[PDB]
């Protein structure tokens, strides 16, 4: 008791992306952009697809370093691009300045930025499964209502600085309400953001020789 | 002895177009003709009412609804027919593809007022396995036992109005179980009828 | 409060933690909390929900048949039936029931468990049939006879079509419960009728059931 | 409160933060504070004041003539005058009205609108207008009559001088309303007066309109 | 409500001024003066033309780097030059000691320095529109009671360090009041400090193909 | 029916000479001619009375100066004319020039008592559109309704107190929206005539 | 299915031997109704 509760089920923010900063070699870009999705590994599409509709606030950390686990005195810029605005194109864009893209600048050498996203969704609350089709083959099921906004991250510096830089994405999933329990799967996960499965059904359980064998 | 999704009766909204009893009367859909080796059916809950009648008329003429339902299934077997169904009322009835032609077409997510028979019963066409379906509510249909059962499920999305026709609230699904067998010398196709009667039905925005 | 030492357990990133942060988007209301029917709260009030048991999990049986326990005429009386084990958790039956797939997300779970069976034959078929359980300890009985003298029911599913069978108890601390099912009768139809039905086997956790120190899951 | 720790997100500058700061200028006292009449405390306030709409914008017309809904004299009975979307922040009529403005200040917008619209002929000049509104699942309607059964108002210009339609509902979440001006009578004068009037458009929003998510515009 | 307020319109700092001091190569100063101007950049300058009078007072955050976007332990002195007080003139100058003139000492390898500015005029209010002409045609409206005072920016050091050091300067307006809602703007901007258009007059809304015609 | 300019009463300021009704009557101030093609007129509050008068006297020989106005404007048309009027009072009306010569001409900022006509009616010759100038206190001339309009625009400024001559409070502002057409045979030019009342005025510092 | 859309009764004659159908109204005064 209590330990299973639904709240206790989604907590222990875990790693939802990792994205890395390239400046470096054939990509001297300097800046990434990452669309939040929660259901980004399948260890959690399966635990949340548990539920039908679901309604949390997260709490992003950025751990980020260089790829010899070093973690200089570069400062970095992260930006939450929130849903329905323009995403920067590139190093210099004016994008980098709209004071309603809400931006936090932390060095490398500091703790791990922290920031809280409240429920950003027009519905009542996130649906992972939509029976049905927008804009009122590859659009259906496909609900838009489930963007979460992104995430764009720039050294802020003048001009290429040679050094690339991993980030890692953590997110805690506050004040879970969910609704209309349902199956856990039971296939593979054979494409992102659709059910698909393969041709090649495999039984639930594993098939011993006899009905009559322990 | 009838099943209440979740339990809550369906509720009107409260404060767009109430219906009477002129609408919230009982459409009985086509029979079904549940064989040996058939493998199920399963109807979208307000697609299988889209282009029959009064509701399908609101239905394509308005732009927001919302309404409940008592779908009701019965079966007529004889006593010496056998078999096993299971009834189940799934919300958000995701349908999905089976590659080896990546989403699956039209007339399997919206399959009519006709029903669409299952292709993988094993998996419900979804992925998620069949000995799991009976989270959802349900009621089994045991020919020894009972030959009816029905189900009330009231509105359940995430917003308070939406569209009939773009997004289906919920899927109906009857999958035989314990296969039909009979012996020689019976009516070799039990009929399935299902009943279908709006509750607490609601329009809004008209022409 | 003005003077302060920082303590050790600085600047660590605990995942695990409950700290707070400030919010990105101030001012900002989301959207009001309308009720929508059907909520879940407890992982346990799932696993209580009875769900199908793969019993006829063999080598060849695919697709919906892997569900069903036949139960045909020619057995001789006394000759068994159906076996598992009670360990929702072990790779068996019970990965196909809600329960099963819930205990694989945490480590430990102890309680008590109930499994319905469920007779799909025709109703003017008769016979009887008697469902025995072992407890950890001991080994499966090998006749019908010796299983008879432990916690066993008689079932007549001519006239029941489905009863309920209760373990005492199953904890994973660290040799696990046995169901065995024989036939104690013949199988006796009148004229014209099928002579092989199917038994259904429903598993599911009483309310005493527990969970504890989740755990990723192996699919 | 001695002994203290470190928690992480130490030292990060968040833009959107309400923090404190020390005074720069300490024992300043600032000017006082007087009362200046004409303070304005919502840009909501700001959105429900009337103006104009720019409704004759075609490629041609310029200056203060794209404010302007010629009604002209030979138009036969039952022909189309004027439409426009109900978009306010849409690229269109509604950029030049003040709520269009400040809706583009802004991501989500919900409320309800109203049109009012004037006739600036000759005293003694009548006629009959009818004026429809389409709600945004439909079809622009394409004739009178089928406008005719809709939520629309007859508009006898030669009694009132101006009239006004409110909008049910116009939400921003992700297909608008679109509103049609019809030629119900002909236009009627008597001898030695001009054969050419104008009507103009007032937007505006009512006291239920709401806005969410303030980011930058877009000019 | 509460979300289309006055406060909530002109809340999160953003970005007002991108300052460099400048120590390397053909400018060997070691300083630079950066005289407050909030109307800097148009997205700005728009929405603050929207009200007539307005009454705040502001809170200022530096973050500043070198162009290579590290932070050594370099020492910065950033000097608060009050609106009626001499500027410096060079890195040594008399006026980087007066008393009077409130200063800030921070090394880069620090958080950002921050520090609030009052309501700083003779008026009761700044006036962006000034109808009239002071001194009782380059002189016509132009209020001089809107002038903030400078931010000078040096080094502490002895001779040139050879290391240009990019500042950027963030602005918070606090406690907001408006009077006198305007129009908001329809045309470019052509020049600033002033309201001047193009001939070429653009029209407000974007032109269709008729009147008929969605 | 008069319009009161956000809605305040002009007040003297609590504690400078507080002039009489010899100062504070109305002053008609000369008629201009609306025609067909005509662009609209704007006059500087305290500009438009600096030379004309007791009130051009005191606001000509003393330092401060505050004063409240009852703005009124009247045009005779006759009833088979047509047109419309759009009359405002715009605080702060900063004049901006139009380059390709970069700021305003002092016969543009200060025109007098005789006005000046608008070059660009459709941004009011300071870049801000006229399709939003409503969002200031105004009244509409429609002449099938109505032919008068008064203001009633009190003090406002950032000081108590300030020069009658250097800095205008606000600006009045008159453009036909719908233009002025008319059958062959009328008077060509309708007349609209301006009166002008300062209310509750007071002055200090004289010679 | 067209005449699923009337005054009907779903007749299950397993369950009931007989049941009863009542007429609204039938009037001779100058056409009728089918069953």
């Amino acid at each position: 008791v209590n330990e299973a509760s639904v709240e206790h089920f989604y907590s222990r923010a875990g790693l939802v992306g990792v994205v890395e900063v390239k400046d470096s070699g054939t990509s001297l870009d300097g800046y990434t952009v990452w669309p939040i999705d929660v259901m980004g590994f399948v260890q959690q599409r399966r635990k949340l697809e548990l539920s039908t509709y679901m309604r949390f606030d997260a709490e992003f950390t950025f751990v980020s370093n260089l790829n010899n686990s070093t973690t200089p005195g570069m400062l970095l810029q992260y930006m939450y691009v929130p849903p329905g605005a323009p995403k920067p194109d590139s190093r210099k864009s004016y994008q980098w300045q709209t004071a309603t893209n809400p931006s936090v600048f932390a060095k490398l050498s500091d703790p791990p930025p922290q920031v809280s996203v409240p429920f950003m969704s027009p519905a009542t609350a996130y649906q992972w499964f939509y029976d049905g089709y927008p804009t009122f083959n590859l659009q259906y099921g496909q609900c838009p209502n489930n963007m979460m906004g992104h995430f764009a991250i720039r050294t802020v510096s003048e001009s290429t600085t040679g050094k690339n830089i991993h980030v890692r994405v953590y997110m805690r999933i506050k004040h879970v309400r969910a609704w209309v329990p349902r199956p856990l799967r039971s296939q593979a996960y054979m494409v992102k953001n659709y059910p698909t499965y393969s041709q090649t059904i495999t039984n639930t359980a594993t098939d011993r020789a006899s009905i009559t064998t322990t | 002895n009838i099943v209440l999704s979740y339990g809550e009766w369906p509720e009107y909204c409260p404060s767009p177009t109430r219906p009477d009893v002129s609408v919230n009367r009982f459409y009985t859909l086509s029979t079904k003709s549940w064989k040996t080796e058939s493998t199920g059916w399963y109807w979208k809950f307000p697609d299988v009412l889209n282009d029959t009648g009064v509701f399908g008329q609101n239905a394509q003429f308005h732009y927001l609804y919302r309404s409940g339902f008592c779908m009701h299934v019965q079966c007529n077997a004889s006593k010496f027919h056998q078999g096993a169904l299971l009834v189940a009322a799934i919300p958000e009835f995701v349908i999905a593809a089976s590659s080896p032609g990546l989403y699956p077409d039209f007339a399997h997510t919206n399959p009519g007022k006709d029903g669409q028979e299952f292709r993988d019963p094993y998996v419900l066409d979804a992925g998620i396995p069949l000995s799991q379906a009976l989270i959802f509510p349900h009621q089994w249909i045991n020919l020894r036992t009972n030959n009816c059962a029905t189900i009330i499920m009231p509105y359940i999305n995430a917003l308070p109005f939406d569209s009939a026709l773009n997004h289906s609230n919920f899927g109906l699904v009857v999958i035989p179980i314990s296969p039909l067998k009979y012996c020689n010398g019976a009516t070799t196709e039990v009929p399935i009828t299902l009943t279908i009667a709006p509750l607490n039905s609601e329009f809004s925005g008209l022409r | 409060g003005f003077p302060t030492e920082l303590k050790p357990g600085t600047n660590q990133f605990l995942t695990t933690d409950d700290g707070t942060s400030p919010p990105i988007l101030p001012g900002f209301e989301p959207t009001p909390l309308i009720h929508i029917p059907g909520e879940f709260t407890s992982l346990l009030d799932l696993c209580q929900v009875e769900t199908i048991l793969e019993v006829n999990n063999t080598t060849g049986t695919t697709g919906v048949s892997r569900l069903l326990i036949p139960v045909r005429a020619q057995n001789n009386v006394d000759q068994l039936c159906a076996s598992f084990q009670v360990d929702p958790g072990r790779n068996g039956p019970w990965q196909s029931t809600m329960v099963g797939q819930i205990c694989r997300y945490y480590t430990q779970w102890s309680g008590s468990l109930k499994v319905t069976f469920m007779f799909t034959g025709s109703f003017m078929a008769t016979g009887k049939m008697l469902i025995a359980y072992t407890p950890p300890g001991s080994a499966q009985p090998t006749t019908r006879e010796a299983a008879m003298l432990g916690t066993h029911i008689v079932w007549d599913f001519g006239l029941q079509s489905s009863v309920t069978l209760v373990i005492p108890w199953i904890s994973n601390t660290h040799a696990t419960g046995i169901v065995t099912i024989w036939y104690q009768t013949n199988f006796v139809v009148p004229p014209d009728t099928p002579t092989e039905a199917n038994i259904i086997a429903l598993g599911a956790a009483q309310k005493n059931f527990t969970l504890k120190l989740c755990k990723d899951t192996d699919e």
